[PDB]
């Protein structure tokens, strides 16, 4: 309802967010994931992501 | 953690100071009305002016008037 | 939690057409898909719901899910009104 | 006795509230009596300096009169509804209606229609 | 009475490889029976992704890295033929997992 709420956070880290978790800090951008990479090493099997080599 | 710092002075919300039957509008007669002040030109009426020195706004529109009445 | 009613009545509204609900966990954002209001005032709206009965909610992947129960559905006819044989998502509409 | 004693007023009135269609309040019945809104108006007796009362009587005398006695407001708002639950059954705490007005209407025909073409025409 | 050929390129993109291969088999096998000019299944370069991460949360003990990949097996199959033969081949040929799509526009 107050006016002033927000600084332009259209770029860098506070504007980027992981889509599970809210943080910023270590967070997958690559292909276009938004994750956490924590939350990511989880679920990477579930993702299609497996360790070959 | 370190220690807060400990000014003074708080701002709370005001209560606003309300009011009913408030207290413009009149009828001499009974059946008829004399409206005081006056309506908005801009929304329809039922809708009221403020009066100050020179300066008006309305509350349904925020604070959108300039010209005097 | 201090909504202009208005608002409060189309989120009910909208919820009764579908219900369903989905909401993301971003505070500070504009206005809610679909609905003409903020984000916000909609996770106060059912929040404030599924603590006096009603609504199964979970708070997954930043979206927060909230399905109308049994009572859920009696209290939002009492909201708006209508008597019975009415939308949700508790029977089919036709054949789909 | 099986005749309603103006309980075909009250009818309408939790209807309106009930198909969210009420102008309850000072202001909203005086923008509800301008434009094509309000059908029927509804002012209160028991109003101190005559303020409110003589308010109403103008803007239906303005251009189309929907007016009537009223059963002394706090009637008006335990019948049609003030109170979220209030326990099981009745115990709603008190609360004076104001000055209302119909919008919609919504259910048509029975009493209330009667009640309005009587008071119209004279 | 038509016989407009349009020049359709069948896209089979695709994680799983023997699903994909099977995929691509039933394809050409059906356009054995259909009888049409179309050039094999070409074999594009595999788009392998690769995410770079340490395997910890903390940061902390010895600095270790999983190459989180993923396969991707892009094929074609181009065929000179109609549009109503591809209705066809598009409704039978259905596989899970593979994607299968169209281009349809030479
Ligand atoms: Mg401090
Ligand atoms: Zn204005």
């Amino acid at each position: 309802e107050n006016v002033w709420y927000s600084h332009p956070r259209k770029f860098g880290k506070g504007s980027r967010q992981c889509r599970i978790s809210g943080s910023h800090s270590g967070l997958i951008r690559k292909y276009g994931l938004n994750i956490d990479r924590q939350s990511f090493r989880e679920k990477a099997n579930d993702i299609g992501f497996y360790k070959y080599r | 953690k370190k220690v807060y710092t400990t000014p003074k002075k708080i701002r709370h919300k005001h209560k606003k100071v309300k009011l009913a039957v408030l207290n413009y509008y009149k009828v001499d007669d009974e059946g008829k009305v004399a409206k005081l002040r006056k309506e908005c030109p801009n929304c329809g009426p039922g809708i009221f002016l403020a009066n100050h020195g020179d300066r008006f706004y309305c509350g349904k529109c925020h604070s959108t008037f300039a010209t005097q009445k | 939690m201090l909504i202009p009613k208005e608002d409060r009545k189309k989120i009910y509204q909208h919820l009764f057409q579908e219900g369903v609900l989905v909401a993301k966990k971003d505070f500070n954002q504009p206005k809610h898909e679909e609905i003409d209001t903020k984000n916000l005032f909609v996770i106060k709206a059912l929040q404030s719901l599924t603590s006096k009965g009603f609504v199964k909610t979970q708070f997954s992947w930043q979206y927060y899910y909230y399905t109308l129960t049994e009572e859920g559905v009696v209290y939002l006819r009492e909201y708006l009104n209508l008597p019975e044989h009415i939308f949700p998502a508790t029977y089919l509409a036709g054949q789909s | 006795a099986e005749l309603t004693i103006e309980d075909a007023l009250k009818v309408v009135l939790r209807t309106s509230l009930v198909h969210d269609g009420l102008a309850r309040g000072l202001r909203e019945s005086a923008k509800a009596l301008t434009r094509g809104e309000g059908q029927l108006a509804v002012l209160v007796e028991s109003v101190t300096e005559e303020a409110i009362s003589k308010l109403v009587q103008g803007l239906a005398t303005e251009n189309n009169v929907p007016l009537i006695k009223v059963a002394d407001a706090k009637q008006l708002g335990e019948w049609a509804g003030l109170g979220k639950i209030d326990r099981d059954g009745n115990a709603r705490k008190v609360v004076g209606a104001s000055v209302v007005v119909v919008k919609n209407w919504g259910a048509d025909t029975q009493e209330r229609e009667i009640l309005l073409e009587h008071f119209s025409q004279q | 009475q038509e016989v407009v050929i349009h020049k359709i390129r069948i896209n089979l993109t695709s994680t799983k490889v023997k699903q994909l291969e099977n995929v691509s088999a039933n394809i050409i096998k059906n356009a054995e029976t259909f009888k049409l000019v179309k050039k094999g299944p070409v074999r594009l370069p595999t788009k392998v992704l690769k995410i770079s991460t340490r395997k910890t949360p903390n940061g902390e003990g010895s600095k270790t890295w999983d190459t989180y990949e993923m396969r991707i097996h892009k094929r074609y199959i181009d065929l000179e033929a109609p549009a109503h033969i591809v209705k066809r081949i598009t409704q039978i040929t259905i596989e899970p997992g593979v994607d299968v799509e169209v281009i349809i526009a030479a």
